[PDB]
């Protein structure tokens, strides 16, 4: 046995530990202040005029853009294909629940903590009716959490969670106001902050694992826990243009343009207020100052800083922000000219897509396990043996170019005598899993008529 | 930090020219040391509370008895021992450009270099007591019973050496020997000159250095077990336990403060102030031996054997003394150092006054003899925690 | 022979010793603080804002994102074997396999460690009941392992693995909570920690061959155990831009304007405060500063240092790491033409493209074996003598300009009358092994009408 209550203070003491690091990594999207940003010639009294830098902002959004899913393909489990098979087929009943919990928008979010922190994690639970009631009761609740408020410990021998707890603060972020702690047969809650605990509301649950599975970003086998997608490459670039543009600002305000000096002139026979030491000039276009001079008198200026010093390291840090992040030239502004045929966008684009459809197939591995574990809550008993081999289907993740897509598609079709049947070439244009779905009745009724 | 510091690994004139293409693999290498405790001793399991260890002790009996004649009532009765584990530890650092570059393999050379250490620290204090720490219950070096070899390992052995068991009832179940007694199992030969422990071409290795049986007892060999004249062991090594509580637990850190000095004399450091790297190392053993006079120790050539006599202070009495199987008229408490050699030398036995030799006064007598010495204190009307031990060789 | 207990210490320092090598190329893959990147002009003080160089990464992934497994090919005697679902083709077993366990994603990772570090292990299992929850249980356990995990020593006589360890290390990283060790004829793992808080489980397995397959990053023969894709020459123009990037940073820091300097008047003779060495100039635009200037004085500026004269350097580094690596330019250089058209596309990716087709043969043949060992594991019996013959498919490296195959495509087939029959037109569009049983059976239900 293990004591639950020893169980949700060992737990709360790691999570509430593994926010310090994690911390570090919010810092770069959010864009608060790092002393590391702050650049060294500015003077004391005005190193409060901070410059932020949107490298890490532009990269984690430019990916987490360009994640969604079609759907779920479920292997045949006897004769040809489900396909045809409608909302009787296992793959529908999937994107049921998928749809009825609106994951459709919160597994985007979830996508993208996943990209800040390197983890995320998502919850499976049969809804309570007395609480939450904008539900379908029948629907197992599934719900996706970020680091900053659900933590769980993997055992390394396996890769399974062995436990795992919930914690969310009140409104001012200051106190934890409840706990769960999921446990592999059982799931338990504490009501009031830590002070004020009080007996749990506890439930059992016949799934034999625990109700999580962390969807983690990874790049190696060797990144056992997931790891933040903003990279320390990517870190150094965004602190040190930082630290040039509070330089090149600092440097704006304060050597812009010449400082004037005269020599051998006295004071007093500038007429120079003694007390002050500052005289008026009306200074208008076409005043010529006479001087009495004499002793060697002259000016002479010392001239202005360029800002194109500063800018030409700028240029050069955009050409490496760019080629560290694998981002587009074109989303750093730093491009010799826009794309100008079909394909060309895809030369620019190919880059980033590849690395898209590695994070739709590393976070495919944790979908493929939410709903195994929604389907044994749900039905219970074992799971139908196809669905340990399902893969979800995601949007393709370049730019649309259906006007090109177009002109292919008919060329290969041609009229039903051509390469391809016509089901393949609504998949080639790219159209959904569930858009083909109604697209088929809307051709039996033209076909219909002919 | 200076170049060539005693503590930190930095860079160092150790290393010089490790960059270099031709530097080799070092051809001239030797085997790691294993400890033979941990082959020979049964590994009991036990966590960082340690165990206790329960033994019967009652002397349970029956009578014989007439008809009608009422049955006598008799009782058991047990004792414990307690066992708990020690501790042994060390630390190693680096400067950060050291372990980014690890020159000559040196990381990964020094956590197998510590782990021999650490291992060897165990057998060493399981041995022969040296830096033995507290919670161990006895180490193998306190037993009264020793053996000449040297001129003969079979009349050593399987006769001398396992009368000097038998006679205290102890069992004889394997040997341990240090490798450079090979040859003294090559020779000790019949009377006409054939070696015993070997075939009729001497092609190949007497058997006992095959780990073989010395008549029915296994042998275990090594090349650390000699110290000193002793040279190796016979007994039953399942009068010896002991258990480890986790694995050599390496961990690593940066951050942190070490002290160079004394805790009374401290030169502290941060690892980050100046930029090394520290790993830190320890493990723990629990370590028993149920009696330390089962085992005979093996020795090359006839020596004298030397001990400790303690009478924790007892204000009155008599007590004996016994050497091998025999025994001394009575000897007073507070007896001279010339009175008790003399009480030695009325022993009968072939013992002589230019081979017995004593020093202490009033208590603490140290005495020297070519034999198993041992006490009687029945006679002693105080200080119950009066004893005899051996000391040291010499 | 050896007692199994004695063997698994004599792995566990070779593995443990292993650890230091590889930890060098792990380094790069990371951006580590390494002391060879650090730019030494900068001043001891400012030597903490290291600068991070992003190639290894670049080049690392840019392979391992092109790479995927589309199935398996097997011959026979019939000269063709149906396509037939799930079974009865043999490959369709082998892919069936490939999805009960998820190696379409452990695959993606695990090419990534075995290209850092220039090794990783396939490990092949019978599940086991009381543990391996979330598989089907008929299906044989194949999964890879880092090198940071597993160590196997593989005789140069035959380069048979002899003996293989896989040693788990706690979630702090310091003690190993257990070891797997592999025999040629039986598994064998300890529990808890090093074997000291267990007693072994055991299982015999019908092999002649240790169940471990080494994926190795091979050049050349020569690289008898493999090597690190990592290459000197990157890690040279990696650390080269390193202290470059370092010098220019520092720079902008201390030296991107002029420092203004007066001569020929004293301290006092400026009002300057005796305690602080300085005054409060009234720093807005268009002041002039009067001095007496009474030595015969003179004003002076230091120049500010060129920044274009780092920059100018950093181009020939980006377009060396371009040379080395054989990355499109378009990868690492702003400044580099974006291709207009699909032949461009094909001349740029082309240096890339061939070597991913390299990385394609030379872990197919590591699968390809893994696979073979999983029958005999499975079913007991030797093994048919086709599958000796069996190969790998993979993705056409490439990217997809569907827009050019389709014109070709339709070209070529001419609804039926032309060159290519229906199924090579399939292949030419890249359409995977998976989907063209899906094309069988939407071709049939169109035929069905005509």
């Amino acid at each position: 046995s293990i004591d639950p209550e020893k169980l949700r203070d060992q737990l709360l003491d790691a999570f509430e530990n593994k926010q310090n690091e994690l911390k570090s990594s919010k810092a770069y999207y959010d864009a608060e202040r790092r002393p590391d940003a702050i650049g060294l010639a500015v003077p004391l009294d005005m190193r409060k005029y901070l410059a932020h830098v949107g490298y890490p902002r532009t990269y984690v959004d430019a990916i987490a853009e360009r994640q969604e899913l079609e759907g779920f393909r479920i292997p045949s489990a006897n004769g040809e294909e489900p396909e045809s098979g409608g909302e009787n087929d296992p793959a529908s009943e999937l994107w049921d629940w998928w749809q009825a919990n609106n994951l459709d928008i919160e597994a985007t979010l979830g996508h993208t903590d996943a990209l800040i922190y390197g983890t995320a994690y998502i919850t499976i639970s049969m809804p309570d009716p007395e609480v939450d009631f904008d539900v379908d009761p029948e629907v197992p609740l599934i719900r996706v959490e970020p680091p900053t408020a659900l933590y769980a410990e993997v055992d390394p021998r396996t890769r399974k969670v062995l436990y795992a707890i919930r914690a969310i603060y009140g409104a001012d972020g200051n106190e934890i106001v409840s706990a769960t702690l999921y446990l592999p047969d059982t799931t338990m809650t504490w009501l009031r902050a830590e002070g004020e605990w009080e007996a749990p509301t506890s439930t059992p649950h016949g799934l034999e694992m625990v109700p999580v599975i962390p969807i983690s970003n990874r790049t190696r086998l060797s990144d056992l826990y997931g790891t933040s997608e903003i990279s320390p490459e990517l870190r150094s670039v965004t602190d040190a243009a930082a630290q040039i543009l509070m330089n090149m600002q600092g440097t704006a305000n304060l050597m812009a343009i010449p400082q004037r000096l005269i020599f051998g002139a006295k004071p007093e026979e500038l007429g120079i207020n003694a007390e002050t030491g500052q005289r008026m000039f009306d200074a208008y276009m076409a005043r010529i100052l006479a001087f009495e001079g004499g002793e060697g008198a002259h000016a002479e200026q010392f001239s202005a800083a360029e800002l194109r010093n500063f800018v030409d390291a700028l240029d050069a840090l955009d050409r490496k922000a760019a080629s560290y992040s694998g981002l587009p030239p074109q989303y750093l502004s730093s491009s010799s000219d826009n794309p100008a045929s079909a394909e060309a966008i895809k030369a620019a684009e190919s880059r980033l897509v590849k690395k898209v459809e590695r994070k739709n197939k590393i976070f495919g591995g944790a979908w493929e396990q939410a709903m195994r574990l929604a389907y044994k809550m749900v039905k219970g008993g074992d799971i139908p043996t196809e669905y340990y081999r399902m893969e979800t289907v995601w949007r393709d993740p370049s730019t649309p170019t259906y006007a090109a897509k177009a002109d292919a598609a008919a060329k290969l079709f041609a009229n039903g005598a051509g390469l391809i049947p016509r089901e393949r070439g609504w998949v080639d244009m790219g159209y959904t899993i569930v858009e083909r779905e109604q697209m088929r009745q809307w051709l039996e009724q033209d076909q219909k008529q002919g | 930090s200076a170049d060539h510091s005693q503590i930190a690994q930095t860079k160092d004139t150790m290393f010089t020219g490790y960059l270099d293409p031709v530097q080799a693999k070092d051809y001239f290498a030797e085997a790691e040391k294993t400890s033979i405790v941990q082959r020979v001793a049964q590994k009991i399991p036990m966590g960082a509370t340690g165990i206790v260890i329960p033994h019967w002790t009652g002397d349970v009996s029956a009578q014989w008895i007439g008809e009608g004649d009422m049955k006598p009532i008799t009782k058991g009765n047990m004792t414990k021992r307690d066992v708990h584990p020690a501790k042994i530890a060390t630390i190693f650092v680096a400067s950060a450009e050291t372990v980014r570059a690890n020159p000559a393999n040196y990381l990964g050379t020094m956590r197998t270099k510590v782990a021999t250490a650490i291992a060897m620290a165990f057998d060493n204090a399981a041995l022969h007591g040296t830096n033995a720490p507290s919670a161990f219950q006895g180490y193998l070096d306190q037993s009264n019973k020793t053996q000449s070899i040297s001129p003969n390992a079979y009349q050593g052995l399987g006769v001398s050496g396992l009368t000097k068991l038998v006679t205290d009832g102890k069992k004889w179940t394997h040997t341990l020997l240090d490798d450079t007694v090979e040859p003294v199992l090559n020779g000790s030969v019949d009377a006409n000159g054939r070696p015993l422990f070997v075939e009729s071409t001497y092609e190949s290795l007497t058997t006992p250095f095959r780990e073989g049986r010395i008549l029915g007892r296994p042998t275990i060999l090594s090349d650390h077990v000699a110290e000193g004249d002793v040279v190796g062991y016979a007994g039953d090594f399942s009068q010896i336990i002991w258990g480890q509580v986790g694995g050599l637990s390496f961990d690593v850190t940066d951050q942190a403060t070490l002290n160079l000095g004394s805790q009374e004399s401290p030169n502290f450091v941060s690892l980050w102030q100046h930029n090394l790297v520290a790993v830190r190392v320890e493990a723990e053993y629990g370590l028993l031996i149920n009696d330390v006079n089962a085992f005979v120790k093996l020795t090359f050539d006839p020596v004298l054997t030397t001990y400790a006599l303690d009478l924790d202070g007892a204000s009155a009495g008599n007590f004996t003394l016994s050497l091998d199987g025999k025994t001394s008229a009575n000897i007073a408490y507070n007896a001279s150092t010339a009175t008790v050699k003399s009480a030695i030398v009325a022993i009968d036995d072939g013992v002589s006054a230019d081979d017995v030799t004593v020093t202490g006064s009033a208590g603490d007598y140290t005495i020297t003899v070519p034999g198993t010495l041992t006490a009687d204190f029945s006679g002693l009307t105080d200080g119950e925690g009066a004893s005899i031990s051996v000391v040291s060789v010499g």
